[PDB]
């Protein structure tokens, strides 16, 4: 489980329950929920493990927003949204695709001015369709002046010396993140750094370390779904999957004024909790440290991933194929290494 | 040199490139 | 098969019979025998196909060598002589036996002088023992007047021509083989070009391109018998190396002569035919041609032996103990490419 | 580069280094 439902000051009650959480099929133990103060905090960020920062003010000046907030200040840039007809949001590289032609996406990404976006939610809502939007924006130089300010506004004091104390490389990118309560994105790891900055409603966040490659499954790296699980969590395939048997996730529920640290290789599963509106996020993304000068055996989990993806790119550029790398591999192993 | 060819990092997240 | 035995001049009666083979599980088409001037000889050797010329005159002078002539005459230099209580005679790279303490070797060298050979064969055929001999020895400048006078003779007119002809680099060595009959040389590959010239009896040589490299399950690279096939020829292991029921070799019985062109990569088996006596034969490694300026896809099967045997280098390496390599590699595989 | 890396041969043979 997450731990026990935070109850919301003012005796507002329990700000959710447990009958808002998707049924799954592995063990979890809580992520921690500390002060940004509190030196097990720092102790986790340190040793690239995930941690809950209940009060950092990283997006304080954010938490005031809701639809009609960002609509009148975002401004008239485009919006990438996405829409399914599943809960799903499973993540795919557009430009892979040409590599699996027999791959077909379950979601779509439509263009649109932020004000489409809202109108299109209303509709939704009003005709009780089952169709499901998902927008996923980084944020630019387009959003009006009081996002702006907003902006301005956020924690860089306490994240830029997270930054430089650990040594990380560049800010590449925040990500905006609009979802339906019940949207799901499924279990991925990425290649930076993450704080992510929970503003509105409540989202359940599973985290799995780098050591569980093994028991999730990532499709290959040429595949549109690169760093994604092939698991399907909601009806997991023990035949192909045999190892999901074994993996243990590390759970919590984010609201309001939180922040998680989701390290760089960490597996994570992300959803909307049922019935509870819509949520926003921004995320911060940051490059990792580079490779040090001098290195330790034996490898961390993560050195060891990277090697693999490096391994599976070498080979699809030497063999001319991406197709060509599975038989490959195959023929390396099969009487000889298994 | 391999080695650190092989443990060099990317930088890929779950952002659609242009 | 390997073809009709050759009928000798003067009437002398088939030089060798069928019952001198040894009896194996697959079957095989025979080499082609060609006379040097044979245009399709050149188009053999130029596709890196493996022929049989039978008058290149290229150890002409040593096919007066025997035992007596070598002694008197071959110095007083160390010849490495391997021992073994079985007839197979399985390459292993002493270098390589830190990596794998549980290898556990069936033959041994021992540094000794020619005379001493000489004589252990002699104490062994005495007394009927079963221990068996095969002296395996890079020629080199501690060899006597006569032998220096006899490699001068050598026809490198025409092997210079080969070198050149097909862009191939130096010629390393020359090993001096001199084998008891029944002498086995399990299959391997060598990552070198092979001008095979037979001196003293015959030996039966089945070869199997590098596309069968699937059927004949080579060791790990880091293990001692790198290069070597794992399958037991004489009983084969067909729940651990299945497609060793595919295998199909090229086969042929070379005498004295005759010179076998083994092309690098491909497979070769070696046997000293059964109660025909010692042999002796003298090969020609040379270095194969650099890799070309601009590569052609698909890749040749020889090419993607190279990439592999890269990939298991560089992996040993990166990882720090070659032992890693295989866990590594299932994990890229297991529910992702098999 | 990384082409003509891993496309390289070696020149391994079946005769002992000392
Ligand atoms: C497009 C990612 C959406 C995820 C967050 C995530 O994985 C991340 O920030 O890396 C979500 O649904 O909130
Ligand atoms: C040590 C190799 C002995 C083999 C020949 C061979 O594989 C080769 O020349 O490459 C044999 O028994 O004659
Ligand atoms: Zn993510
Ligand atoms: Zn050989």
């Amino acid at each position: 489980g997450s731990g026990e439902p935070r109850e919301e000051a003012g005796a507002l009650g329990p700000a959710w329950d447990e009958s808002q959480l998707r049924s799954y099929s592995f063990p979890t133990r809580p992520i921690p929920r500390l002060s940004q103060s509190d030196p097990r905090a720092e102790e986790l960020i340190e040793n690239e493990e995930p941690v809950v920062l209940t009060d950092t003010n990283l997006v304080y000046p954010a938490l005031k927003w809701d639809l009609e907030y960002l609509q009148e200040n975002i401004g008239n840039g485009d919006f990438s949204v996405y829409s399914a007809s599943t809960h799903k949001f499973l993540y795919y590289d557009e430009k892979k695709m040409a590599n699996f032609q027999n791959f077909k996406p379950r979601s779509n990404r439509e263009e649109m001015k932020f004000h489409e976006f809202v109108e299109k939610l209303q509709d939704i809502q009003q005709r009780g369709g089952e169709e499901r939007l998902y927008l996923q924006q980084t944020l630019n130089d387009t959003v009006g002046r009081k996002i702006v300010m907003d902006f301005l506004g956020f924690n860089w004091n306490w994240i830029n010396k997270q930054q430089g104390k650990r040594g990380w490389g560049q800010l590449t990118s925040n990500l905006l993140l609009i979802g339906m309560e019940g949207n799901v994105t499924p279990a991925h790891y990425d290649e930076q750094q993450n704080f992510f900055a929970q503003i509105k409603g409540y989202k359940r966040c599973i985290l799995f370390p780098p050591d569980q490659f093994e028991c999730l499954y990532p499709y290959p790296v040429h595949h549109p779904c690169d760093r994604q699980s092939q698991v399907d969590f909601d009806n997991p395939d023990y035949e192909r999957f045999p190892n999901f048997q074994n993996v243990v996730g590390y759970e919590t529920v984010v609201g309001p004024g939180d922040v998680l640290y989701i390290p760089m290789y960490w597996w994570h599963h992300i959803e909307s909790l049922l019935n509870g509106g819509i949520t926003i996020t921004v995320n911060f993304w940051y490059k990792g440290a580079p490779t040090p000068k001098r290195i330790e055996y034996p490898l961390k989990a993560h050195q060891k991933v990277a090697i693999m993806r490096n391994i599976e790119k070498m080979l699809g550029e030497a063999l001319g194929n991406p197709q060509e790398v599975g038989p490959l591999l195959n023929t390396m192993i099969k009487g000889r290494y298994n | 040199e391999v080695v650190k060819l092989l443990l060099e990092a990317g930088a890929d997240v779950n952002a659609q490139d242009k």
